Parts: structure tokens; C-alpha cells; sequence
């Protein structure tokens, strides 16, 4: 049976090879204390990693392994991956072969230290690094279109014809729902809430999860924001306080399409999707503009298909018909697609084993994977 | 070496350039001179083309920039109601 | 000939004058003091509250309320009588005939400046208001055009970089870390040779043992474990009842939760890392100038170690072919207005006051649009 693994900058959702959901979806951070211990009849533990962090998050200060895409941390990674391995799914590495997965665009040191720590220390039968974006576009029960993949650290727009990502239009932005979240922190500031520590950063990630959507039109939103609080909605802390945000709530997607809210110089993601479809050849042009995938949780805001359908619309020549799919599990889609791909009768062979590993070394994942 | 290109599809636009290489190889029987010919073509073109991905990597913020930024330093769009800001700023030395 | 006024208030201290002049007409504390016990004796003022240095007078018997906590205002009563004690007391002019320009904490509530325009144009009635930042303010007295200012003052600690001319806002940041918390935290840390100062009198003299006897370290840890070794770094401090008290090495931890604000508990970066975070989130171009005009402004930054061991942490984060300069003026307490009195004496500013008609028409959230 194969493992799936997706370990995204802000979330790990792993599972069984087969099944239609998956099984351990955690967050990916490892909390350590920060306080002074005074009792003794206590399990006092050092590090924290996933749900028992976010049990424990104000005694703690939580660290991400991954951030902007890339792995900054190792040994939190492997304690991530111990963790996946050992607790949420309660299963031995030693007899599944496990499908991991990777940002288009990447340096290629990740994918060789990522081989290396999965053959080293959780050693496998084989291992397999698939690109995420093509798996939710397997996902979604097509073989050519364009993915627009948002996610915690990393937004990404691949075109894929005939199940193959064309590497010269591939678009990457580096703002995801981390900048969004540290975004909204800063925004929150102008009615009299402050949040500075660690633990109130996932405070503010969950209002952005439940309050926040995107604006058909921004300027009309904003002066309709303006003129009455027919807008405002309240939002009740752990500790009993209440909130209110009125204008905040669209405001903070709207960097996905003006990047330049948090000072970054790339274009939205409209700009980002017209330009990666217009860097292709034109009669494959109206198979990439009929069939528009989102994917991650990022695209799980309230607003974001018809915003996306009026911009693209607008920078579309007229005659062309545009049609966006937004599916309604796209939260887990990487997943599934990994599913799918690890479930086929051809893919058996094109695992990466062990003794073509020992017979290569740390550089075998640049020839027989991508 | 030289390289033309042209694309013009909804505007236009145009690449011309060229590189001079100078090196030097040893003399010896036809098929060992050849090969050198052969690898030293080879070790310069290899280096101009990747030379050529690496510009075009980093046109947006070297030469690009020093024509037009593409967003100003204070990494944001310009308040058109505060002008005077902006121009108060310079006027103390 | 109507001159314009240059209003700060601090947490702790309005520093208020008149555009033009080098130096502060009127320093006196922001605190409202009202009286605990009971007027036995008849026939006096007996006054209900104290505003300024005659509430430090007789602290004795009053109670002590600051209206402003962290740069936010709270009580706006007792900000109406300090700036009516501002104006009317010790200015001796009447609000209707001077433009007033005033000083606000970055990343602060909308509705503190929305409230602060409000009070000053049908109270306290002006022909015309502004309202600055303060670290724009202290590039302004320092007298360059580009470099990143670190205000630290009783409430807040902000750097902001400015390039030439234009603040930078997307490596603004703002720490609630300041000489008040620094104060509790000797206040605290007095307990442990069993110096106990419980109320609000109490507080200030403890501000002033922090101001006359505190300073920053080079190195911590050899400097306790020099004050373990020796009893060389011991100073006495008299009281006012006469009795002596002496400190050995608080004269270091306490300035040192400047630099590690775990001692207070807090989870922040200590000012030397904001400061490189604020400079690394500039453009790549502009950090060499930001690197070598490092300036620092506030009271907070007036403790005779502080600018080499800033420069030592900074050297250590910033890569090893960088210049460090760092700038501390001798008149660094009072930096803020004088780079407000320069930018009210200018010709190019008389156009970026707030008139009262306009205030008329656009109510009070003009302050949105004409000030930053
Ligand atoms: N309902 C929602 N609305 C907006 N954003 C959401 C919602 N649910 C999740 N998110 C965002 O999605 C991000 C992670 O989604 P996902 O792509 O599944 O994980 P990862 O980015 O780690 O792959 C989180 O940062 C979260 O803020
Ligand atoms: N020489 C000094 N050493 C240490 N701290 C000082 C010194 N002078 C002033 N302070 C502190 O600075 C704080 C106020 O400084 P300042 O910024 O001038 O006022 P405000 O914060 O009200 O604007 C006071 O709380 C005081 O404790
Ligand atoms: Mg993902
Ligand atoms: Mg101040």
C-alpha cells in the first residue's frame, strides 16, 4: 500500500494510496516552551509538533519548517515527518513506498536533501516527487489545463497540455495565506486590536477563515463599506472578547489581486494567469482559457471565482469563452491527484527504489523524476 | 556568434546580438584537433547561451530597473491627495 | 502674523513651543493627580485635580493617571485638561490664533486621530492642525534625508527608514516595549534586596533612580559576572525621607529588556533585531545608506551604553562588508520637536495644513486624507 504525503508550508495531509480523503491533515508546526516550569508531576516535554501544539499554543512559541515554499528547517521537518509517520498514521516506513510532493520552481537542493533524509533515516522501498499542481489538475478529471495553485506560502499558475506542465510558462508569486494573515494583523491595528505573538497569529488565521471574501468590485465595496455597517460582522476571541470588522474582511484578499498592499512588486494573479496562458501557442490558448482549475485554500474565499471570471474576462479577447472550475474539495486536491497517480498500473514502475538510489547517489531525482 | 529574433504578434519587438570569443588549442594529428575545435565550440556557446537565460533572468531588476521601476521605493502606489508629501521630503538638505 | 505651535505628547512628557525656536518652551510631565484622603482644613484652594509638575509637587496625597498608554490616548477628559494646561497655562495663548502641529505613534488607531482633530477644532478652536509621525520628525532635526530612526520614548519603540524624503511604509514596525515597562521592571526586580515601592508616587521615583543610575552593558554576561565578583558597579541613591538604598547590578538588567524582552515575558525581537528586520524589508539598493545613518531619538535612548552596544549587534547581523554608523545626538530627548518646528517654519507646508472650513465640509476624517 502507498503512502501519500503532502506537506505543504502550512498544512500535511497524508494518507492511504486508494482512498478518497485523507486520513492525517495537520498543521505543520513544532511548538517549544517559552515559560518556566514548576511542577514536576508533569510530562514536560521539549517540542510540540501539530494538534498537541495548537492544544498547547500559549505556553509555546510555534515555529513553521517551511517557509516561502522552501524548507528553512530540517530537523523540524524530520520531526514532521516522524510525527506523520509514526503518530498520525501509525504505520511503518520501512514497507510503503511514499509519494511525496514539491512547488514547481524550487531549487534543486530541496529535492536532493528531501531524497536523502526519505532514504537515510525513514528509509523506504522507493519514493516518488510529484509537482503539485499537475496532480490537482489529475485531480480534477482533466489532462489539459491551467492550475492556478495558492496555497500557504506560494501561489503558482502551471499550464499543462496532454499531462505535461510546460516549464516555460510556468508563473510563481510569492504571496500566499501566510502574507495574507500577517496582512490582516497589520490591518487589524486601525480599530484597536493588537496581535504580536505567535499564538494570536493563528487567532487572526482563523478570522480570516471565517470572515474574510472577496469583492466583485472594490471600489463599490468600499464605498458601500463607507456609507452604512451593513458590513460589519463580529468575531468572539478565546478569552470571551468581542470584534468587529467592517471593511477588513475584503480588503485583505484583495492582495491576491494588488499585490502591492504588502509591498511586492509582482502582479496579481489575474495579470499572473493572463500572462502564463499568453506565453503559450494560440491553438492551445482556447483549451487554457475553457478550462481555468483553482486549487489549495487560498481560492477558498466567497468571492473569488466570479472576481476572477469579470478579470479575466476583461484581459481575454472578446470572442473567447472563459469558464473557471472551482471544486468544492480543492482543499484537498494535491492529495487526491497523488491518489490517482499512485493507484495506476504503469506508475509501478516508475518508482525511484533504493539500489538505483545506492547506484546513483543524492542527483537520481533530476533524470528519472521531476 | 550572433542571434537574431523577431516577434511581433499583438506589438513588436527585437533581439539582436553578438559575442566575440578568442581562445587557443594545440596542434597535433586530424581527429584530436578536430575534437578540441569540436569541445572548445562547445565550452563557449554552452556559456554564452546560459549567459543569455541568466540576463533575461535578471532584466527586471538591474537594467530594466534603471529605465522605469517598476514600483517605486516606497513599494507602493502613488496617494495622489498627499503630492505635497512626497515633495515636502527633499526640501531639508 | 499668526506662528504656528509645536504640540508633542508623549506617554510621559509634552514637549510644547512656538515654530522656529531651537529648544521647548514648556517640558512637563502628562499626569492628572487627584487626591485619596479627605480636607480636613477649610479656607484653601483644595483644588480636584493637579495637572503637570503640581501634580509631582504634592504626589504625596494624589493619585497619578497617565491619559496616554503605549502612544494611545484613553482618557480624553484628562487630555482636555492637559491641553488646556498646555495653551492656557504654560504657553499663555489662546488657541484661536496659532495652526497647531501635533505628533502621533505609527501604525495607531484611526479613531485616537479622528478624535484628536475633532477636540482640536471645536474645542480648543484652531484656524488650522496637522499631525506627523515622530521618527520623520527626528530625520528632520537630525538634519539628512535618508536613514532608519529608532524612537523609544515611555510607550512605544518604532523604527521607520526614510529615503530621502520618503518614509517607507511596509518596514514600519512598532513595539510596545518602552521606559514605563522598563520602570515596572526595576520596580519588580527592587524587591530582591527588599526595596518594595507599591504606589503610583513611588513609581516616579523610580523612574528617577532608572534615569540617574541605569545603563547599558557592552557584555552582559561578563558585566554579571564582574557585578559577582566585585562590588566595583554598586551606587547609592538617597531617598526622600533620607533613607540610602544601593544597587549592584540592576543598572544593567534593567535596560538589557531592551534588547531581550523575554525578561518581561514578552515574545518580540529586541530592538537591534526590528531595527535589521526593518532595514531587510527595503529595497536591496537603499540598505548601504540605511546601515550607515542609523539614528536614535527618545529618552528611551539617553543611557550612556547604548549606541556601542547597538552597534555591536548590528555589526553581528549585518553582513561583514557593511558600515554601521550609528548617530546619537547630545540633544536626542528633545528631537522630535525640533524637526517639527522646522517642518511648521517652512514655505511648502502652508499648503499642507488642515483649515477649520474644510474640516467644515469633510468632517472629521479629512485627517485620513491630508496627513499620512
Ligand atoms: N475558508 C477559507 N478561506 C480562506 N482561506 C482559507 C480557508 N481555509 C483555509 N484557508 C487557507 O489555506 C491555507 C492552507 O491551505 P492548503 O493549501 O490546504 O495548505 P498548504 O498551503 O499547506 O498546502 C491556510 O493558510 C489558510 O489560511
Ligand atoms: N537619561 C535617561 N536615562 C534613561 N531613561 C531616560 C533618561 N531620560 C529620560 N528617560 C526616560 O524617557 C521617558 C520619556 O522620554 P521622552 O521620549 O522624552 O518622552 P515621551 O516618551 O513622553 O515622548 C521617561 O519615561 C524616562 O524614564
Ligand atoms: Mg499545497
Ligand atoms: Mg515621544
Amino acid at each position: 500500500t502507498a503512502l501519500v504525503c503532502d506537506n505543504g508550508s502550512g498544512l500535511v495531509k497524508a494518507g492511504f494510496a486508494g482512498d478518497d480523503a485523507p486520513r492525517a491533515v495537520f498543521p505543520s508546526i513544532v511548538g517549544r516552551p517559552r515559560h518556566q516550569g514548576v511542577m514536576v508531576g508533569m510530562g514536560q516535554k521539549d517540542s510540540y509538533v501539530g494538534d498537541e501544539a495548537q492544544s498547547k499554543r500559549g505556553i509555546l512559541t510555534l515555529k513553521y519548517p517551511i517557509e516561502h515554499g522552501i524548507i528553512t528547517n530540517w530537523d523540524d521537518m524530520e520531526k514532521i515527518w516522524h510525527h506523520t509517520f509514526y503518530n498520525e498514521l501509525r504505520v511503518a516506513p520501512e514497507e510503503h513506498p511514499t509519494l511525496l510532493t514539491e512547488a514547481p520552481l524550487n531549487p534543486k537542493a530541496n529535492r536532493e536533501k528531501m531524497t536523502q533524509i526519505m532514504f537515510e533515516t525513514f528509509n523506504v522501498p522507493a519514493m516518488y516527487v510529484a509537482i503539485q499542481a499537475v496532480l490537482s489538475l489529475y485531480a480534477s478529471g482533466r489532462t489539459t489545463g491551467i492550475v492556478l495553485d495558492s496555497g500557504d506560502g506560494v501561489t503558482h499558475n502551471v499550464p499543462i497540455y496532454e499531462g505535461y506542465a510546460l516549464p516555460h510558462a510556468i508563473m510563481r508569486l510569492d504571496l500566499a495565506g501566510r502574507d495574507l494573515t500577517d496582512y490582516l494583523m497589520k490591518i487589524l491595528t486601525e480599530r484597536g486590536y493588537s496581535f504580536v505573538t505567535t499564538a494570536e497569529r493563528e487567532i487572526v488565521r482563523d478570522i480570516k477563515e471565517k470572515l474574510c471574501y472577496v469583492a466583485l468590485d472594490f471600489e463599490n465595496e468600499m464605498a458601500t463599506a463607507a456609507s452604512s455597517s451593513s458590513l460589519e460582522k463580529s468575531y468572539e476571541l478565546p478569552d470571551g472578547q468581542v470584534i468587529t470588522i467592517g471593511n477588513e474582511r475584503f480588503r485583505c484578499p484583495e492582495t491576491l489581486f494588488q499585490p502591492s498592499f504588502i509591498g511586492m512588486e509582482s502582479a496579481g494573479i489575474h495579470e499572473t494567469t493572463y500572462n502564463s496562458i499568453m506565453k503559450c501557442d494560440i491553438d492551445i490558448r482556447k483549451d487554457l482559457y475553457a478550462n481555468n482549475v483553482m486549487s489549495g485554500g487560498t481560492t477558498m474565499y466567497p468571492g473569488i471565482a466570479d472576481r476572477m471570471q469579470k478579470e479575466i474576462t476583461a484581459l481575454a479577447p472578446s470572442t473567447m469563452k472563459i469558464k473557471i472550475i472551482a471544486p468544492p474539495e480543492r482543499k484537498y486536491s494535491v492529495w487526491i491527484g497523488g491518489s490517482i497517480l499512485a493507484s495506476l498500473s504503469t506508475f509501478q514502475q516508475m518508482w525511484i527504489t533504493k539500489q538505483e538510489y545506492d547506484e546513483a547517489g543524492p542527483s537520481i531525482v533530476h533524470r528519472k523524476c521531476f | 556568434l550572433k542571434i537574431q529574433v523577431h516577434y511581433y504578434e499583438d506589438g513588436n519587438v527585437q533581439l539582436v546580438s553578438h559575442k566575440d570569443v578568442q581562445d587557443s588549442l594545440t596542434v597535433s594529428n586530424e581527429a584530436q584537433t578536430a575534437k578540441e575545435f569540436i569541445k572548445i565550440i562547445e565550452n563557449a556557446e554552452n556559456e554564452y547561451q546560459t549567459a543569455i537565460s541568466e540576463n533575461y533572468q535578471t532584466m527586471s531588476d538591474t537594467t530594466f530597473k534603471a529605465l522605469r521601476r517598476q514600483l517605486p521605493v516606497t513599494r507602493t502606489k502613488i496617494d495622489w491627495n498627499k503630492i505635497l508629501s512626497y515633495k515636502i521630503g527633499k526640501e531639508m538638505q
